[PDB]
């Protein structure tokens, strides 16, 4: 019991540190994506950011898809290697047997 | 362990046959059902011809314990090996060794850690490696 | 070779994820909201970037781990 909680806490001792990619994610998308200005745009200007954003969004998934390529080229190296490494009910029973006993 | 050992200890006793040693092969996949285990064939087949019969048909618990209790791996060892290779060159050093016996909160003698060393590091390199320590685990 | 493969590979995938941007019939309050929409759109995109970044460090040192196993 007292093992099994140890290897529970040692874990609550990285909860610490997940907690923080949290607070640091906040904010790489800080920016790489701001917010956007759309008070005092006219019209045809609203048209154009549309146009704007839209481009981007190719933009982007482009580069997500770069970095996408890299980790399933990853992951076909981490397979291969991994693959390498060791190479080299009874009370419903009781009552019916035995009735009152 | 305390919680689990006594509730297997008082199911047995209770479908006794010796009194408090041994209980019968059909009793086994009784108990099985009153504690948390669906007694299937593949189950009851793989326990019977493994773990042996004390007499004919009747198991006895110091090996009826150690099965009940694992069930109700390298690969698990294999993660656990990564937690004390901190500088993650493939080998359990000393001072890594040295690291995980204080963490434990015992009082760690020098010779808790120069004696652990010497009985996982088969092959005198003074480390110990991820084969070394799947026997050191054993 | 296998640079030509994955190039055209690539191009047929975001072709694929594209979606066609039809903003003609929309009022100004509808081009606001459309615009808040891609904006999300980048958002998600980036934060399933920034996942995979962090997913690719991992995977370094998991490769480096290994490599010392079979060294
Ligand atoms: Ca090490
Ligand atoms: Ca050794």
């Amino acid at each position: 019991q007292l093992k099994t909680l140890m290897l529970q806490i040692a874990k609550q001792e990285m909860e610490r540190e997940a907690e923080e990619r949290r607070g640091e994610k906040g904010r790489v998308l800080r920016t790489r994506c701001q917010p956007l200005e759309l008070d005092g745009l006219g019209f045809e200007e609203l048209q154009d950011l549309c146009r704007q954003l839209h481009a981007r969004v190719d933009k982007v998934d482009e580069e997500r898809y770069d970095v996408e390529a890299k980790v399933t080229k990853n992951i076909t190296e981490i397979a291969d290697l991994t693959q390498k490494i060791y190479d080299l009910s009874a009370d419903a029973m009781m009552q019916a047997l035995l009735g009152t006993r | 362990t305390e919680e689990q050992k006594n509730e297997f200890k008082a199911a047995f006793d209770i479908f006794v046959l010796g009194a408090d040693g041994c209980i019968s092969t059909k009793e086994l996949g009784k108990v099985m059902r009153m504690l948390g285990q669906n007694p299937t064939p593949e189950e009851l087949q793989e326990m019977i011809d493994e773990v042996d019969e004390d007499g004919s048909g009747t198991v006895d618990f110091d090996e009826f314990l150690v099965m009940m209790v694992r069930c109700m791996s390298e690969e698990e060892l294999s993660d656990l090996f990564r937690m004390f290779d901190k500088n993650a060159d493939g080998y359990i050093d000393l001072d890594e060794l040295k690291m995980m016996l204080q963490a434990t909160g015992e009082t760690i003698t020098e010779d808790d850690i120069e004696e652990l060393m010497k009985d996982g590091d088969k092959n005198n390199d003074g480390r110990i490696d991820y084969d070394e320590f799947l026997e050191f685990m054993k | 070779g296998k640079r030509q493969t994955e190039r055209e590979k690539k191009k047929k995938i975001l072709a694929e994820r594209r979606k066609a941007l039809a903003i003609d019939h929309l009022n100004e309050d509808q081009l606001r909201e459309k615009a808040k929409e891609l904006w999300q759109s980048i958002h998600n995109l980036e934060a399933e970037k920034f996942d995979l970044q962090e997913k690719f460090k991992q995977q370094k040192y998991e490769i480096n781990v290994l490599r010392n196993r079979i060294n």
